[PDB]
């Protein structure tokens, strides 16, 4: 047993980054529009295919849209990647994000590529990364003083704030956590391993706060973000042959 | 700075 | 902005690790007893004590007395703790787990220890350990082809993904319980937690039920998994 | 084996 194992990232490619992009909403739903979460697209897109990824994108799609290319993507082989990411900019709350023009429950997405549905990243990384809110509440500031694999291994779910609480977004540089997650994978991306660089991107988020706004009650508030992990080896990006 |  | 940031680490104390160890429950729930249970609640004690944690243990305890001991810990001072940890042993499903007569939401248990409700823990590890079933999924075997948010720098270590059943031996006590000791025992004390817990995932990825009553059980599996709002390294080296 |  090895505590140094590694995933094995020695394939002909590293693998799709598919980011789905929505600024605005269909009207029924009331949904504030997203200004500068453009800003996150690019910048992941730079970032990602630094690293290697062939980064696809997708803008306002509706949820039939989105779910097709969802289910296309979990049907065509992995064999030759090294892994998949799959990014969602998006509003949200509970356990859902936004389509275009309704909610879809994030596990309905995340079942298609566990194991039995998606043989071909059968002991690869999958990672989704979450870009919205996940409740209506707003952090407030604190200060100090050989085997079988089971089907649902190998996921790193990374979201940009824990479980309930508002996700900020800037309107022209971008959202908090895309901007310090981009920051890391520009800087350690090809060398640390993912979660420790996670982790950093949660210390950087937790040092930003709500500087100025038009509700004086959210001045000073406050968002740290949250990774699961069903990871069973170090994942790296080193740069590829 | 807005919501998400 | 320090890439090997680690936790302060050097407080007199490690601190407190509580143990809710929940073997059986009322009737009416209609739950069967967890053998291996008492199993599992000596092994954590055994390595967390060794990694310098006082350890409580509460067992059976109805849902109203869990609840006052975990106010009761969340109220008193951790200033001179290093972190904190909590372990639940029990039935679970959805977002909860039971205490003896009822279910509790594992978020009300959590609360408490956020950071505008226990000072002392700011800046802290608050660590959450989790051996419960969390569905009604059987996971099925496969093959390879600045001020600081009051939600921060907890890690919550689940035996088992969302939704899914997870295992445990009636001896030897359950699968996750038995392979975190058995890598708290070889790595806790040099070992980042957080590698330590991937190593955990793995090893438990290993298992199968390798017997079982119903054969369309035989071969499921279990992966854990552990979500992290800590913001640096962690270590226990030794005090 | 069971099952928690
Ligand atoms: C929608 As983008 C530029
Ligand atoms: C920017 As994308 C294809
Ligand atoms: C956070 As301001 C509107
Ligand atoms: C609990 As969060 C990933
Ligand atoms: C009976 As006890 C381990
Ligand atoms: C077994 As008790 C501390
Ligand atoms: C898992 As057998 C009863
Ligand atoms: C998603 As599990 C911690
Ligand atoms: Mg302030």
């Amino acid at each position: 047993f090895d505590p140094a194992e590694k995933y094995k990232m020695d394939h002909r490619r590293r693998g799709i980054a598919l980011i789905f992009n929505h600024e605005r909403f269909f009207w029924h739903l009331t949904l504030p529009e997203r200004r500068g979460t453009c800003a996150d697209r690019d910048n992941l897109t730079r970032r990602f295919s630094d690293l290697g990824f062939e980064v696809k994108c997708f803008n306002d799609l509706k949820a039939e849209e989105l779910l097709l290319k969802i289910h296309e993507v979990s049907t065509v082989s992995h064999a030759d990647a090294d892994c998949f990411v799959c990014v969602f900019l998006s509003h949200g709350e509970g356990n859902h994000i936004y389509a275009y023009d309704a909610k879809i429950e994030i596990q309905t997405l995340t079942g298609l590529f566990k194991g039995d549905k998606c043989h071909s990243l059968v002991g690869k990384p999958k990672i989704f990364i979450i870009q919205a809110c996940r409740g209506n509440q707003h952090d407030v500031p604190v200060i100090p003083l050989v085997y079988t694999l089971p089907a649902g291994a190998d996921f790193l779910m990374c979201y940009s704030v824990a479980e309930g609480y508002y996700s900020h977004r800037e309107t022209v540089n971008g959202s908090w956590y895309i901007q310090d997650l981009c920051e890391m994978l520009g800087k350690y991306g090809s060398s640390l391993e993912f979660t420790e660089l996670l982790t950093l991107v949660n210390r950087k988020v937790s040092q930003r706060r709500v500087d100025f706004c038009k509700d004086p009650s959210a001045i000073g508030k406050k968002q740290v973000p949250c990774f699961a992990s069903m990871l069973t080896k170090k994942l790296h990006f080193f740069p590829k042959s | 700075v807005e919501i998400d």
